[PDB]
């Protein structure tokens, strides 16, 4: 079948998921913080 | 969603390929029986002469 | 040979609903999945309030995120569906004919 | 629609390891049903044939 | 048996399941973890 | 735990690529038979007359 | 398919809406952290006087 | 101000070539197909 | 076992193969002879 390749869109999708993962390992990496954005923790930042 | 998509609509290449070569065998074949059909009642013509 | 060609017919019919059979579970599945992984974000935050020394203000902000994650569960149940049908919303029973 | 929390919950972990099983167990059922599509067709494909 | 050509039918079927097979290979592959759906392992997924 | 949830449902990717690479082959062996087989009717054509 | 497309076009669109929703929620988030900033140092201030 | 113009204005990166991929392919079939629509013209002038 | 499995029903490729060639040979082959078949009959009537 021509007109759609399902697999290159499935890895389209992992890839882009484990990319999301190595972003968010770096920044903390690098910075030495694992708080870096409101998102990570609500409470860590308040207290 | 792409994937119920393309199992509804999409053409099957594997399968339009075969049919294809089926056709135009069958056509090839048409017209040469179609041909030889006319040709022979002429040969009778011929021998009604 | 009419026989089996109508067997033939509705054996091909039935081959794509069939197909379309598949498409509905997987297409309920990935839901489900994702709404797996917000409840397993929901126990990490439940785990956390148990924390004696969280002061209250702490305890609201935990609830602030409890109560998102909780309005996305519903939000997708309501919302996902399948060529009309709201799969996740009203219990139901559907029949693929394959004969 | 969902009324309004009254107090604190009780022994909320366990109530959320229940969410849990019927989450699972509902995909566990999805899995089974696709199996068992795929099997038919494959069946239906080799008595087209035939 | 001008007609219809059922060596070429039974043909096709040999190429599907290779095609499924290697969808289900790349898939295991992109992703990493063997269980990637309910429609694998469905005791896997639970523990 | 985590080397146990590994265990349950990490890959190999070895046995993963040596898999790919037979699924490649047998697929282009099939293209390929197939189109050998379109032709095999053909040989009838030539009876044609 | 009429149907399949509306669908997965709108879900595509709205995929970059929510792109864009989380813009602004950041941009709102690093002017906050400035502010926070400003409000610790007004506080040591305050405690020295 | 940069990561919202990059999403708004960027192209993925990788969906690009395998679009480019589909249409390559069907540029060569329809050519073969085009072929194919001259044999039956000329099956026809045979048939003459 | 699983190399045993494949001693028993795997299909040796290259055997298959000329075992193809050969047959395909014979396919021709029979094709044109029973071409001339029709013919002799054919020169038959000719005589006729």
């Amino acid at each position: 079948v021509i007109n759609t390749n399902s697999l290159s869109l499935l890895t389209q999708n992992n890839l882009n998921k484990s990319q999301s993962a190595l972003g968010t390992a770096i920044e903390r990496l690098s910075s030495g913080l694992r708080i870096n954005s409101a998102k990570d923790d609500a409470a860590g930042q308040a207290i | 969603l792409t994937s119920a998509r393309s199992r509804i609509e999409d053409s099957d290449y594997a399968t339009e390929v075969s049919n294809m070569s089926r056709a135009q065998i069958l056509q090839q074949a048409g017209t040469s029986v179609l041909a030889q059909a006319n040709q022979v009642p002429q040969n009778v013509l011929s021998l009604l002469r | 040979a009419n026989r089996f060609t109508a067997n033939i017919k509705g054996l091909t019919q039935a081959s794509r609903n069939a197909n379309d059979g598949i498409s509905i579970a997987q297409t309920t599945e990935g839901a489900l999945n994702e709404i797996n992984n917000n409840l397993q974000r929901v126990r990490e935050l439940a785990v956390q309030s148990a924390n004696s020394t969280n002061s209250q203000s702490d305890l609201d902000s935990i609830q602030a995120e409890i109560t998102q994650r909780l309005n996305e569960i519903d939000r997708v149940s309501g919302q996902t569906q399948f060529n009309g049908v709201k799969v996740l919303a009203q219990d139901n029973t559907l029949t693929i004919q394959v004969g | 629609l969902a009324e309004a929390a009254a107090t604190t919950t009780e022994n909320p972990l366990q109530k959320i390891d229940a969410a849990l099983a019927q989450v699972d167990t509902l995909r566990s059922d999805l899995g089974a049903v696709q199996n068992r599509f795929n099997s038919a067709i494959t069946n239906l494909g080799n008595t087209v044939n035939n």
